[PDB]
């Protein structure tokens, strides 16, 4: 009776501790996505600069060559 | 010391001054300044000369140009009158004929003794030769011109005294010579008349009315020239005599068909050219220039006819017609003269000759003379297309640069491992990453879309500024330009009108190099990398006119000394590192090649070709096109601004021609720092210059050709030799295509390749001429050889007609002249298929040269007799005849060895000479002279020339003048060598060190002089000896002031006494010989033993008792014996008894034959026959010194003394690091099979197998040369060796007892010596 | 009776919690696998874009000093 | 024993509540990351095609181009090279075409 | 009492566990949505390689173009303004488009410099080159006559008149190339030039059934001396291929024919 209750309570406490440890590990692994996703933002940003540079090159092309 | 042959261009600007000093008129020069300039101190005193005043007292004031008169003199001058030369050249003519006939002998006796001879023998052979020599057209004229040359050379020698004036009166002509000037007085009736009544020569200087009262009651007129047209005329007469004699003699060997054109057509050609020149002046050489292309056109039509085979002839005919009509309209030719003037090219076009005769006729182009050059037209020719605007396409430049980088990468991949570790971003090459990772290099088929990626490849400095081991490149006695500060000091200060403010001191390269305080390669690199060639005082670049040529005028450039050093450095670096990825000469005849090898690299195979001119590229190069290539060349090294010196400094210069007697127009003292530009000056030179940066331009051309090959999928091979580039296209066919459509397809492929290349090259800014670029199928002419469908064509008149009794051989040395004649004879007999013409010419010239030097020597006084002051009695015919029979190795004067008719490279010059002397003495009943004729007395030679002359004898009469010049140069260096780097190499005890090294090198047992000579060249003493030799002519010995500042004694007296001693050494006989050697040479009857005894007795002081090995070799003429078997016969020698022999057999397949198969020489068959500078020399020196000595433990105690003076690495680290040809045309060699395996035990041995094949082939070719191919009654030949001159060579090594015991660590200076 | 029912309920709750933890671990493993699969290509694309931008900017800098 | 059981139950409830709050925060973070990550992709895809087409047009028109030389390239190159090292203008007199 | 409190606590724990399960399900849904939302990004790498290749091509080409020209190249406005000062191409390399400069060459209205038009003409003259006509010579009537005279011996022979007639007829019929090719082919076999001319007359279809030409002369002095030995009376129906080369008409009505 009382021994069974104590054993069940101890098992429940151990299971809760293990679940909290697993949740902490999950949170720690999840919080590593910022480092992996920052280059995505960097390459998204650099495309606009590359397009602007190419547009400037095209515009400066018509300055030199005579064309029609 | 005036020279006997032309060596400078012909300019007549100063002759305007001379006519002003005598009250005459002549407008040679286009510069008006010479019309009213002050006269020099000389050529002004002519007013006080009585001979000149009397000579010109009955002639008009007006004169005539010498351009229109040379052809008249060439035919109106013969030796009949009075000449002031007392020993006359024609006096000794019978002896010359006697000697020539005596050489038509033993040559024949030697040939019969060998076994060659000839099947057809005619009794009348000496009579025909005598009649041919006697009945020559240019004989007495040649003798008269040689008397004139002797007299004018004697006059030029003084040119400061009363003995500088001479007078000759011959029939219709009068000649007066005075100090480099000649006056010709000629009748007016010999000049062709213009339709206005005046001569053709006078219509360019005077008007018709002006040149009719000046003459009036005069019958003779005067022309004035220099003493250099006379030398030219003498050369022309000698060449014409030689060619006529050879053509006449060749008709006796082969009456049916000879390989020389004729002796009657050439005379008509000479007369037609003379008439054309006499009508048109110097302007008529534009028509003479067409002889060579017309001959090539006629050769090309001697094969299968194609629709585009005759295009070359048609284009040349149209060009010659246009040229003839454009230069004639202004001149007022008579209706009769307009028909005779069209006879040179008209005769050339209507020729009917075999290809061999046309190839021989190709060689007469300079037999009419050379034009007179002007500094205005020459510079206007190069200015018109060097400042021209160009239009370019960037895209083709892009692919050219990409192909350049591709070729560099491929060359670096093929050798030195694989790839080169690209230190560049791997994104910019999407497609070359796969090949790099797997270490593979892409093949041609799929390199069409990744070509641009090669633009993005980067690497470290693959090459290094090292491996320069020849200091003679920095001292070559060439010409440089003066500094910009004093640039007008190269003109005579009387035509200029003012004294130049600044005067230079020296202008010779060796003198400026010996005065260079701070030399070394890194100094030149620092000079170039800092852009120090842009300094204001280093920008002159003068011009200089070229030598004998038929052009309007060509020039070469000269730069100041440091810029010349930079150019030499750039060429040296670029020759070693680059210019290897672009193979220059790939000359190949696909006709005489085997299958499965040409086809393998061609992926039946048929090849066509076309030739372009690479010279016209030079002036068409612009910086806008060559900038990327130059920058890449800079990057491949560690340099920064080294390879772009020319394009940076040339446009900033002032272009002018440095002629002494006419400066640039409108030049005064005020406008000296900023001179104006006119008809002979300009500023903006934007192209290139001849010679400068040639390797880079050749590399760019190769890159363009490779780009064309990539674009047009055909296999292309490019070859460069001289100023022409040959491109060969290989077609590859799927077989079963007949034989006529295949050639048409090959020609079409070649034409389309030519069109594509023309488009690419034009897009790059360089224009080809479609009317001058032409397509060939089987006829290929390139470099030194011409082939017509795989059959080689003869060319022997190139060198045979240049034989002359007078040359430039240091103080008119007899030995040098005879050696030059012998070399010319060997080179001539190498070509063609006849023998007797060239030898008869050489025999004629040898005796005549001997007589000229005996009687008329310029180095001595007038009236001297060399043959009288030595013997004390007149020199008779027998003494000279016997002196010319002893070979030069034994101390004689014989340079024409009959054995050279078989092979050119000789195993032993002593045994062959002994055999020749014995045969000659056996022909005559004078057998008992062999012993007291070769013994002689040994001289006093140390162990310094034994190394330099391994195979030789210690006789004083066989030496030359090289040691004298070496001593002169050594003392000149000792007196003034402040170079600070020559002083380190040439220290006080250099002679002692060199002598000790050479003495130790010959201290072994047994002694091998060849190994010692081989290893001595890598020592510092070898480098010193190499540097010491840079003198080449007999004018630096006198004109160079630095040499003549040694005081002591004058060099003239020493030269005279040396000449007298040498002349006493020969022709004396039985006065310079001993009796111990003669008694020791008795009863030997073996040439090898005689040679060994002679070599042992000589060098006795050098070789006390140690035997000498590795020098004596047998004579192959005495070693073998030919049998000449026929099909239905058996060899008598093989039946008797070991009888080793060599077998020669004849094939039957002909493949090709032009024009017929009558002669075996016209046909062919299948046939078949980065390390530093001193690291190398250290490695080979160690390797050879280790290889020679092996059976000893001293192999480490002898390497160190030699190795410590060359490389920093010690021993045990270097250890870790460790052709005979023939004188016959290669036509019969393709129709013979030579078997040497029948020798059995090979008689290692004493037989050179490289020469047995040559001997057999040459014997077969000489035996059957004038006989019909179907008349040859012999099938195979046996060469049976005799057991009298064959020995075995046991293996033997070198044993060294002691060591050098000499310190060589003091040589820690740069360049050709130890490097860190 | 009541004690046994409470014990059964506690055991069922423990089983549900264990199942939830196992599902969470499986989801974490799936997320890790997805991240490992997707990390590299975006890095390569970003590097290529940055290199191209740098080289084109170098071109523009070279061309600027021409007018 | 009742007090100990009550304390244990309260602690368990608090721990589970904290775990639920952590899970909710993780859900919010994941939703925010998903929303922010895939926002500019459409613009990137739109711009890639335009950049490719404009670069292709430039490469195509590079082929139809002609260049004419002039007599000032060498002097300008020499002046730039002399300015690169020891950056003083080259000594007088002036070069061929200085401008 | 105590049992009721235990039951209530157990019920509360069950409710909180259910809420946690719902939260975990929401987490799983969010994670799977994020995982499924990355599909467009995965295919983005496919379209970037082509852009990289094209960009690298353009970079290489234009880097070489800018490096090969100098620091001073001048713009289109600068060169147009400079063209107003003489011809005088501006210093430094200028850049043009092929079509624009080509079209401006013909439109001679704004003083295009002479050097520029010569340079463009030389550059463009090489475009019309093919495998055929690469080095094919151009033959006119006068050049053909001059070539034909170089083979015949002497002067004033009737063969000169035959050559003149052949050249005139070929110029009229525009068949100089065929005549020259036939002449060269006949000469290749080794025939005499007179035989080659005879074969040309008898073989070319134009000369077949052709009336001989007539030349007016005042007297016998016009004809050359070498031609004096080949005079015949004029036949009623002469033929050029039969031997009659020309008919000489005198001022007084006399008619003579020349035959080989
Ligand atoms: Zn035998």
């Amino acid at each position: 009776s009382f021994e069974e209750v104590v054993q069940t309570l101890a098992s429940l406490a151990t299971v809760v501790q293990q679940q909290t440890i697993a949740s902490e590990s999950l949170e720690q692994r999840i919080t590593s996505l910022e480092n992996g996703l920052k280059p995505v933002y960097d390459m998204a940003k650099t495309i606009s600069s590359l397009n602007r540079v190419c547009a400037e090159m095209v515009a400066k092309y018509d300055l030199l060559v005579m064309t029609t | 010391y005036p020279d006997a042959r032309l060596s400078s261009p012909i300019v007549l600007d100063q002759c305007d001054l001379v006519t002003r000093a005598c009250g005459l008129y002549s407008s040679y020069s286009l510069n008006p300044q010479l019309r009213n300039c002050k006269l020099p101190k000389h050529i002004y005193r002519l007013k006080y000369d009585v001979t000149v005043t009397k000579f010109l007292s009955d002639v008009p004031v007006a004169t005539l140009p010498i351009d229109f008169i040379v052809p008249i003199l060439l035919k109106a001058l013969s030796g009949n009158g009075f000449c002031p030369v007392e020993p006359r050249c024609q006096q000794f003519l019978d002896e010359i004929i006697k000697y020539t006939m005596q050489d038509a002998l033993f040559l024949k006796y030697y040939l019969k003794n060998v076994g060659a001879q000839e099947d057809c023998v005619d009794d009348h052979f000496q009579e025909k030769i005598l009649s041919s020599i006697q009945g020559n057209e240019f004989l007495h004229q040649m003798f008269f011109w040689y008397d004139l040359a002797i007299l004018t050379r004697r006059g030029r020698l003084n040119r400061g005294n009363s003995r500088s004036t001479w007078f000759v009166h011959d029939d219709l002509i009068d000649i007066l010579g005075y100090g480099d000037y000649v006056f010709w007085k000629i009748p007016i009736s010999l000049l062709p008349l213009n339709t206005q009544g005046i001569p053709h020569a006078a219509m360019d200087w005077y008007q018709t009315s002006v040149f009719k009262e000046a003459v009036q009651g005069h019958t003779h007129i005067v022309s004035v020239s220099t003493a250099d047209v006379l030398i030219m005329c003498k050369d022309l007469i000698t060449c014409r005599f030689n060619t006529t004699l050879i053509s006449k003699i060749a008709e006796v060997e082969d009456p049916v068909c000879s390989d020389y054109p004729n002796f009657k057509i050439v005379s008509m050609l000479y007369q037609s050219g003379d008439y054309l020149l006499s009508i048109l002046g110097s302007d008529g050489y534009k028509i003479i220039k067409f002889l060579e292309p017309l001959c090539l056109a006629k050769i090309q039509l001697c094969s299968k006819y194609t629709e585009r085979k005759g295009r070359f002839l048609t284009q040349m005919h149209l060009a010659v017609n246009h040229t003839l009509e454009e230069i004639t309209e202004i001149r007022a030719l008579k209706p009769s003269q307009a028909h005779k003037i069209r006879e040179f090219h008209r005769t050339l076009i209507r020729l009917e000759m075999t290809p061999q005769q046309l190839c021989e006729l190709f060689s007469i182009q300079k037999h009419w003379g050379h034009p007179v050059l002007h500094s205005e037209t020459a510079i206007q020719k190069v200015k018109k297309h060097a400042t021209v605007l160009k239009a370019l396409r960037p895209i083709v430049i892009f692919e050219t640069y990409c192909v350049f980088k591709y070729s560099i990468a491929k060359h670096y991949f093929d050798s030195q491992g694989s790839w080169y570790s690209v230190t560049s971003d791997r994104n910019l090459t999407p497609g070359l990453n796969s090949y790099i990772k797997r270490n593979q290099f892409p093949p041609l088929p799929m390199i069409k879309e990744l070509l641009w990626e090669f633009y993005h490849l980067d690497h470290p400095p693959l090459f290094s500024t090292k491996i320069i081991s020849d200091l003679s490149i920095f001292i070559k006695d060439r010409a440089t330009a003066v500094e910009r500060t004093c640039w007008d000091a190269v003109f005579e200060p009387n035509v200029l009108g003012y004294n130049p403010p600044h005067k230079f001191s020296t202008k010779r390269v060796p003198e400026q190099f010996l005065e260079q305080e701070n030399f070394s390669i890194e100094n030149v690199l620092s000079y170039a990398q800092k852009l120090e060639y842009l300094l204001p005082q280093y920008r002159n670049f003068s011009f200089s006119l070229k030598e004998k040529e038929l052009n309007v005028g060509r020039t070469f450039g000269k730069l100041p000394y440091p810029t010349r050093n930079v150019q030499t450095l750039c060429e040296a670096l670029l020759a070693d590192g680059l210019a290897k990825a672009f193979p220059s000469n790939m000359m190949v005849v696909t006709e005489r090649e085997q299958k499965e090898s040409l086809l393998h690299q061609a992926s039946t195979v048929r090849g066509s070709s076309f030739v372009t001119d690479l010279e016209k590229y030079n002036l068409a190069f612009r910086y806008e096109f060559t900038a990327p290539f130059i920058e890449y060349c800079n990057r491949c090294y560690g340099v920064k601004n080294v390879f772009n010196w020319m394009h940076y400094t040339i446009p900033q210069c002032y272009m002018h021609v440095s002629d002494y007697y006419n400066p640039p127009h409108n030049l005064t003292l005020e406008n000296r720092n900023n001179p104006p530009e006119g008809p002979s000056s300009y500023r903006g030179h934007m192209g290139g210059i001849e010679g400068l940066q040639q390797k880079l331009w050749t590399s760019i051309s190769c890159a363009q050709i490779s780009l064309v090959e990539i674009k047009t999928g055909f296999k292309l091979r490019s070859a460069v030799m001289g100023d022409n580039q040959c491109i060969t296209v290989l077609s590859v066919f799927p077989l079963e295509t007949d034989a006529d459509e295949q050639e048409q397809s090959a020609e079409d492929n070649a034409a389309r390749v030519a069109a594509s290349l023309a488009k690419v090259t034009s897009a790059c800014g360089i224009f080809l001429k479609p009317d001058e670029t032409f397509v060939h199928s089987g006829f290929i002419y390139f470099g030194k050889k011409q082939y017509l469908n795989g059959v080689q064509l003869p060319q022997s008149l190139k060198t045979a007609t240049r034989m002359a009794p007078l040359s430039d051989a240091i103080f008119d040395d007899l030995q040098g002249t005879l050696a030059s004649i012998g070399t010319a004879f060997e080179r001539s007999i190498s070509e063609t298929r006849h023998i007797f013409p060239c030898r008869i010419t050489a025999a004629f010239h040898t005796f005549f040269s001997v007589r000229i030097l005996q009687y008329h020597h310029l180095g001595f006084n007038k009236g001297f007799d060399l043959g009288q002051l030595t013997l004390g009695k007149p020199l008779d015919f027998g003494t000279i005849s016997l002196a010319l029979a002893v070979p030069q190795v034994l101390g004689g004067l014989s340079f024409l060895n009959p054995e050279k008719c078989f092979y050119r490279n000789l195993g032993d010059p002593v045994t062959s000479g002994l055999f020749q002397l014995k045969t000659y003495l056996r022909m005559i009943e004078m057998d008992d002279l062999f012993l007291p004729l070769i013994a002689k007395n040994p001289g006093n030679c140390t162990a310094i020339d034994f190394v330099l002359n391994p195979s030789g004898l210690n006789v004083p009469g066989s030496q030359d003048l090289t040691s004298f010049l070496r001593q002169i140069v050594r003392r000149t260096i000792t007196l003034s060598a402040k170079n600070k780097l020559i002083n380190t190499l040439f220290h006080a005890s250099a002679d002692f060190e060199d002598e000790m090294v050479c003495k130790w090198l010959l201290s072994s047992t047994p002694v091998m002089s060849r190994f010692a000579a081989d290893i001595f060249s890598r020592t510092p003493s070898g480098k010193r000896l190499q540097i010491l030799g840079y003198l080449e002519g007999t004018r630096t010995l006198l004109a160079s002031k630095i040499i003549n500042n040694n005081t002591e004694t004058p060099v003239l007296d020493r030269l005279r006494k040396i000449t007298l001693q040498r002349w006493s050494l020969w022709f004396s006989y039985l006065d310079h010989c001993d009796n111990i050697l003669a008694e020791a040479l008795t009863q030997i009857t073996c040439t090898v033993d005689l040679a060994q005894i002679l070599r042992e007795y000589s060098w006795a002081h050098i070789l006390e008792g140690r035997p000498l090995i590795g020098a004596t070799l047998p004579c192959m003429i005495e070693q073998f014996k030919v049998v000449w078997l026929k099909p239905y016969e058996q060899c008598p020698q093989c039946s008797n008894a070991g009888k080793p022999f060599v077998s020669v057999a004849v094939k039957k397949h002909i493949v090709s034959a032009w024009p017929n198969a009558s002669r075996i020489s016209w046909t062919i068959g299948d046939g078949i026959p980065c390390p530093s500078a001193a690291l190398r020399e250290a490695i080979e020196l160690a390797s050879r010194l280790t290889w020679v000595t092996q059976g000893s433990s001293n192999s480490d105690l002898l390497i160190k003394p030699f190795l410590e003076a060359r490389v920093n690495l010690s021993v045990q680290e270097i250890l870790q690091m460790t052709s005979f040809m023939a004188n016959r045309m290669s036509n019969s060699a393709t129709r013979l099979i030579v078997s040497t395996n029948t020798l059995g035990e090979f008689s290692d041995s004493n037989i050179i197998f490289q020469n047995v094949i040559n001997y057999a082939v040459a014997l077969f070719d000489i035996k059957f040369r004038n006989t019909e191919a179907t008349d040859i009654q012999y099938n195979r030949a046996h060469l049976h060796l005799t057991k009298c001159c064959t020995r075995e060579v046991p293996a033997q090594y070198l044993t060294y007892t002691s060591t050098l015991d000499l310190d060589l660590t003091r040589y820690r200076e740069n360049e050709l010596i130890y490097d860190n």
